[PDB]
RNA sequence: AUAAAU
């Protein structure tokens, strides 16, 4: 059941529907409705009385929203915080020093420019600059956000990037588990990075992801890294 | 009357300093420049001289304004639909009205548009917003009120685009002026819904702006009638 | 051990401090008479030959 | 009080 903009919907004026992103909230009428082309995800909760909805679209341009991970990257330095893009060609976000485990105004982070963080963005308005912090609290006692070191970066669609953070049934992680040992940081914003001990087998997964984000295929991707890890071996 | 009534630009009007006679007694009075005057320097015949001369085309006015007596008259040019309003300009304890041009976190900054007259009546700054030509001022989040100067939200403040009045403390840099608003004559005056998407709202308390025609309510710094 | 002296000190410190307050009233008043200086040295001769 | 306002 696709469902396009301008799109009629289906439920009724006096009862609430939570957003979704797809879904927007007219400030001049009031009413809602649906803004981007895809797949529309509806949960409901008990008997009666309340309800949730957002679209899986395609979409590859990244918009800051509250608890959303996101892999940025801190191009320089200002008094306070760090500017880090997560994305090309996008506003800059303010990440603050004191988001740090073990903060204090005597000891500043040793970050550097160029670095890979892993961030959660705390608070986001529409009309006003970004923040995302590097310990989120709803994770648990300890984010395990922190500056990403070596390894190798991958642009991915939103969409993809959603499904390989939140879909478990998404087979992409386990058929490169059984191919080779692997980290992975996973960003809502369409970043994903991973490191292995060789660098044949980073750049293995590499190009596995890739192709995984281009063909979108479940059952292309078994094979896809078959002929990947094997690829390697004779370019060795 | 010995002083013309209306000068051209370029007219002599009076000179450095005048005295009179009357009641027995010597009576001073000092000649100061003023609004479309101004004191500069004349020398016929080897001789040196200084004298009130007009530099606007006004009809002319006079007022005074602070033994042996002691007095103070100010001379100026007064114009005389179009106006233009130079002399008009922000200094410390003025009110103006602006508007929100970006928010960031630890502060907010504007561009002027118009200030609050003398004993309502106000100056209107004519000039390009889409240039940058017109002056620009900042206002501080310690400058927003009175109460809890520590911690302040700027996003439940203000909002890009919404008009605001407030009291320049002090000229700054040339690039922001200094603006207060934690009297309650100062705060957002007119303001929409969704950044100006909705409908018009109107201040009802002095930290929450209502809007009687959607039934959308937003929050803001709002000022007092 | 030595609160004694500075409950002195305090007392030492405070006349002091009494003492500018009541000349200061005096010194703003002058200066329109300082202007009046200048108008008295120069000629009223002169005004009317100018 | 072990290195403060790119």
């Amino acid at each position: 059941t696709f469902i396009f903009p301008g799109d009629s919907f289906p439920v009724d004026p006096t009862t609430p529907v939570k957003l979704g992103p797809g879904i927007y909230c007219d400030p001049n009428t009031q009413e809602i409705r649906p803004v981007n082309t895809g797949v529309l995800h509806v949960s409901a909760k008990g008997k009666s009385g309340v309800q949730t909805a957002y679209i899986d679209y395609s979409s590859k341009r990244y918009i800051p929203s509250v608890n959303d991970f996101v892999i940025g990257v801190i191009i320089g330095t200002f008094s306070d915080s760090y500017k880090v893009s997560l994305q090309n060609f996008s506003s800059s976000v303010s990440l603050s020093y004191m988001a740090f485990p073990n903060a204090s105004k005597k000891n500043r982070p040793t970050l550097q420019v160029g670095d890979l963080v892993y961030a959660r963005v705390c608070t986001a308005e529409k009309e006003l600059e970004a923040e995302i912090e590097c310990f989120d609290s709803t994770t648990g006692r300890d984010a395990g956000f922190g500056i990403l070191e070596d390894g190798m970066i991958i642009d991915v669609n939103l969409n993809f990037a959603r499904q390989l953070l939140f879909n478990n049934d998404f087979p992409l992680l386990k058929v490169l588990a059984a191919h080779t040992k692997f980290e992975v940081a996973i960003g809502l914003n369409g970043k994903i990075w991973v490191k292995c001990e060789e660098l044949s087998n980073t750049l293995a997964c590499y190009r596995t992801i890739m192709e995984c984000c281009q063909k979108n295929d479940t059952a292309a991707f078994k094979d896809i890294a078959k002929r990947q890890f094997k690829e390697i071996l004779t370019v060795k | 009357f010995q002083f013309p009534e209306i000068a051209y630009p370029g007219k002599l009007i009076c000179p450095q300093y005048g005295t009179e006679n009357k009641d027995g007694e010597d009576i001073i009075f000092n000649y100061v420049p003023g609004p479309g005057t101004k004191l500069i320097q004349y020398e016929h015949n080897g001789r040196t001289l200084e004298a009130i001369t007009a530099t606007l085309v006004g009809t002319v006015r006079c007022e005074e304004e602070k033994r042996r007596t002691v007095k103070n008259i100010l001379v100026s040019v007064l114009p005389g639909a179009n106006n233009d309003f130079a002399n008009n300009l922000p200094k410390e304890g003025d009110i103006v009205l602006t508007r929100v041009t970006r928010l960031s976190l630890q502060r907010a900054n504007v561009e002027i548009l118009a200030v609050e007259d003398k004993p309502a009546t106000f100056s209107v700054s004519q000039a390009s917003s889409d240039l940058g030509e017109t002056f620009r001022g900042i206002i501080r989040s310690q400058d927003v009120r009175s109460t809890d100067r520590d911690r302040v939200k700027v996003i439940e403040c203000f909002k890009p685009g919404d008009i605001v009045r407030a009291q320049v403390l002090s000229l700054g840099d040339g690039t922001n002026y200094y603006l207060t608003t934690a009297r309650n004559d100062l705060g957002v005056v007119f303001a929409r819904a969704a950044n100006g998407a909705g409908g018009l709202m109107y201040a009802t308390d002095w930290q929450m702006m209502t809007s009687p025609v959607t039934g959308a309510t937003e929050k803001r710094k709002c000022a007092k009638p | 051990q030595n609160a004694k002296l500075l409950a002195n000190l305090i007392r030492d410190a405070l006349r002091n401090i009494k003492n500018t307050n009541e000349e200061a009233t005096p010194i703003p008043s002058s200066e329109t008479k300082a202007d009046g200086i200048l108008l008295e040295t120069i000629s009223v001769p002169q005004i009317r030959d100018v």
